[PDB]
This record gives structure tokens, sequence and C-alpha cells, in this order.
């Protein structure tokens, strides 16, 4: 989740 | 936003179009006209005037990768907004929305507090 919740915060989503 | 903007969306299932019009709805936003894929959509889109897609990323004829792609790469709408849906968050599949300009990126199903917090993300950064 960790990864998809940051990564999803770094792409503005 | 502009109340009036003019959503297209986007499924392959009649149902689920049907709740994300209706989530629409729910937050002030009446215009909206439905499509049952990428083909479908991109055929109603020369209509003109639209303003915004919600469009569902595993679809027959065309899917949502492939619609998203062919609207960045249209000369006439290359910057429309696009909001993607699919069923799991997966890095793969954000990365390849990341690619392709997805304007937001959601999991389905969702409430209209979550649709409301999506499209103001993308309005503030368009600056709609």
């Amino acid at each position: 989740q960790d990864q998809v919740d940051d990564l999803l915060d770094s792409l503005g989503f | 936003a502009d109340k009036e903007l003019k959503f297209l969306v986007v499924d392959d299932f009649s149902t689920m179009r049907r709740i994300v019009r209706n989530l629409l709805k729910e937050l002030g936003f009446n215009n909206v006209e439905e499509a049952e894929d990428g083909v479908d959509a991109l055929n109603k889109l020369q209509a003109g005037g639209f303003g915004f897609i919600i469009s569902d990323w595993n679809m027959p004829n065309m899917d949502g990768l492939e619609l998203l792609k062919t609207i960045r790469a249209d000369s006439a709408m290359s910057a429309l907004p696009v909001l993607m849906v699919t069923a799991e968050a997966k890095k793969e599949n954000i990365i390849a929305a990341a690619q392709a300009g997805a304007s937001g990126y959601v999991v389905k199903p969702f409430t209209a507090a979550t649709l409301e917090e999506k499209l103001n993300k993308i309005f503030e950064k368009l600056g709609m």
C-alpha cells in the first residue's frame, strides 16, 4: 500500500 | 469549475455509467453524456463541447489507456481533463496512467465525496 499511496501522492492523484 | 462543464462518462458497463452520472449529479454536474468504449467515446467527442472525461480502464474495442493516449495526442483535445477509473490500485497501472497523462486516477467503487476530491484536485492543477 505504502508505495502505492506514496506513488499516488507523488503524482498528485 | 463551471457547473455546466460537459462530462463524458466512459464504461462498457451501463450500471457503472449510471452510477457515475448520478454521483456527478449529486455534485451539481448535470451536463453528462455516456459512451460504452473508447471508440464510441471518440465518436461522441466529435460533437464538440466536451470539457471533462471520466473513463474506465478496461473496455473492448478501445480501452481506457488507449482512449487517454488518443485524447492526449489529439490536436483539438490534448488538454482535456481525463479521470481514469480502475478496479485496483497497482503500481504498474498507476505508472501507466502517469506516463499517458491521466489528470486523475481513482479506484472503483468510490463515493461522491471521493469523486469530488478527485475532481477538485484536477480543477486546482488546471486552474479551473
